[PDB]
């Protein structure tokens, strides 16, 4: 998910050109027999347009 | 091709210059003067003469 710093949704306030944003994610690892928690040091996110910028 | 690649940040622009703000109380009192200049120099002369009022219906 992505929303605004705040509770409000990008639906209800579309993004200005400059504000604060966060963004979470999640995951899971399969053994045979469950679905653990994986724990990774490092995982990365990108904002692109055609070039990164963040 | 596969390894860890290097985190980088943005760089925004310097805002425009504001003045300070002791200066512009002296420009608006200024002004504030020669307003009032301009409506005792109306009530000097005999420009500002009140004789005709419309009194009536
Ligand atoms: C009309 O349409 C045109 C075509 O669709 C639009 O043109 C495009 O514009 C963008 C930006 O306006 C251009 O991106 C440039 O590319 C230049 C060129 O570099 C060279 O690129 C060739 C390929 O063309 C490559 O083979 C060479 O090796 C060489 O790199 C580049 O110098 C610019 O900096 C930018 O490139 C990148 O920018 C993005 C973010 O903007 C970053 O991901 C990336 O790291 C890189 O550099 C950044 O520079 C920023 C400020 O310049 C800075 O904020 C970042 O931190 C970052 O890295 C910095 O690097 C400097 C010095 O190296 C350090 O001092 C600093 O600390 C930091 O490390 C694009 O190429 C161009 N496309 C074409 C086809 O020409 C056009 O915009 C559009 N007109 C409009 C919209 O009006």
């Amino acid at each position: 998910v992505h929303s605004h710093a705040d509770g409000t949704s990008y639906d209800e306030e579309p993004y200005k050109i400059k504000d604060k944003v966060i963004y979470s994610v999640g995951f899971s690892e399969w053994n045979g027999e469950e679905w653990l928690p994986h724990i990774a040091d490092d995982i990365q996110f990108e904002l692109r347009q055609v070039d990164p910028y963040y | 091709k596969f390894g860890i690649k290097p985190e980088i940040h943005h760089i925004f622009h310097a805002e425009p210059k504001r003045v300070a703000k002791p200066i512009a109380v002296i420009f608006v009192l200024i002004i504030f003067i020669t307003i009032l200049s301009l409506i005792v120099t109306w009530l000097n002369s005999c420009a500002a003469a009140f004789n005709n009022i419309p009194t009536g219906v």
